[PDB]
C-alpha cells in the first residue's frame, strides 16, 4: 500500500509533468545549441550534437560554463550561455519542482483510487487468468455503530 | 402429554392454551420443566429462553404462564436462572436477553421471580469479535445495562 500508492505518483508525475517540461526543455536546448554551433568555427564543439551535449550538462548540474575557446566575439557567447542558464537551468528546474508539487497535491486521493483499481485488476485477472480455477463463487460486513 | 418440541412450538406463537394441560402433566409424571429432556442438548435453551427469543412486540405471556408453572413445582429459581452452555452464548440467562432487548417490563418480571442479577454471560458472543463477533460489555447485567446506555 505505501509503495504502490507511491508508484502511482511516479506514473502520474512522469507523463504529464515530465512530458511538459521535456518539450520546452528540448525546444530551449535545441534553439540555444543551434545558436552556439553557428558561433563556433572549429574544435568539435561545432557539431550540433556535440554542442548540444555540452549544453545539456548545464541542466544535469555539470554545466561547464565556458567550455570552448575557439569562438569569435567572445562576450556574445557568454551572453548566450548565461541566458540559457537563467531561463532554462534555474527557471525551468525550479519551475518543474513547483509544478510537481502541484501534481502531488491534486493526485493523492486520486492516486489512492488508482492504486485500489490496480490491485483489483491484478486480482481479477489472476482468477480469470488463474485458469478460473476453483475459487469462491454470501457477503456481509461485521458492523457496530450506535445509533442506539 | 408434552415433549420438548410440543412446548417450544406453543411458545413460538404465544399460545397460552396449548399449555392449559401443562401443569397437570408433570404433576402426574412428576417431570420438571428443568429436566435434561426439556432443554436443547447442545445449547441448554429452555422454553422460557425460547420465549425470550420469540418475542412479538416485546411481549409473551407464555413467559408469565411458564414461570407460574415452575413455582407450582418450585422449579422456580433454577428455571429462571438456567444458562446457555454452547461456546457461543455460554452463561446467558433470560435476564441477559431482557436487557439486550431493552425491556423494562421483562427485566422487572424476571428480577421479581428471582433472576440472578450477578449471572455472567461469558461465551464468545459476549467478548471481542473473532470476528464472530461480538460484542463485549462484559458479562454482568449491570455492566450490560450501562454499556448499552440504559
Amino acid at each position: 500500500q505505501q509503495m504502490g500508492i507511491y508508484a502511482v505518483m511516479i506514473e502520474k508525475m512522469i507523463l504529464r509533468d515530465l512530458c511538459r517540461f521535456m518539450f520546452v526543455y528540448l525546444v530551449f536546448l535545441f534553439g540555444f545549441s543551434t545558436a552556439v554551433v553557428t558561433l563556433i568555427e572549429d574544435g568539435k564543439y561545432n557539431s550540433l550534437y556535440s554542442t548540444c551535449l555540452e549544453l545539456f550538462k548545464f541542466t544535469i548540474g555539470m554545466g561547464d560554463l565556458e567550455f570552448t575557446e575557439n569562438y569569435d566575439f567572445k562576450a556574445v557567447f557568454i551572453i548566450l550561455l548565461l541566458a540559457y542558464v537563467i531561463l532554462t537551468y534555474i527557471l525551468l528546474l525550479n519551475m518543474l519542482i513547483a509544478l510537481m508539487g502541484e501534481t502531488v497535491n491534486k493526485i493523492a486521493q486520486e492516486s489512492k483510487n488508482i492504486w485500489k483499481l490496480q490491485r483489483a485488476i491484478t486480482i481479477l485477472d489472476t482468477e480469470k487468468s488463474f485458469l478460473k480455477c476453483m475459487r469462491k463463487a454470501x457477503x456481509x460486513x461485521x458492523x457496530x455503530x450506535x445509533x442506539x | 402429554l408434552y415433549d420438548r418440541r410440543s412446548i417450544f412450538d406453543a411458545v413460538a406463537q404465544s399460545n397460552c392454551q396449548e399449555l392449559e394441560s401443562l401443569l397437570p402433566f408433570l404433576q402426574r409424571s412428576k417431570k420438571r420443566l428443568t429436566d435434561s429432556e426439556f432443554k436443547d442438548p447442545e445449547t441448554g435453551k429452555t422454553c422460557l429462553l425460547k420465549a425470550m427469543l420469540n418475542l412479538h412486540n416485546g411481549q409473551n405471556d407464555t413467559i408469565a404462564l411458564l414461570l407460574d408453572v415452575a413455582r407450582k413445582t418450585d422449579s422456580l429459581k433454577q428455571f429462571v436462572n438456567a444458562s446457555y452452555t454452547d461456546s457461543y452464548y455460554k452463561g446467558q440467562t433470560a435476564l441477559h436477553i431482557a436487557i439486550e432487548r431493552r425491556n423494562m417490563t421483562l427485566v422487572t418480571l424476571l428480577v421479581e421471580n428471582g433472576a440472578d442479577v450477578q449471572a455472567a454471560a461469558n461465551g464468545d458472543f459476549f467478548k471481542k469479535t473473532k470476528g464472530r463477533p461480538g460484542f463485549y460489555f462484559g458479562e454482568l447485567p449491570l455492566s450490560l445495562a450501562a454499556c448499552t446506555n440504559q
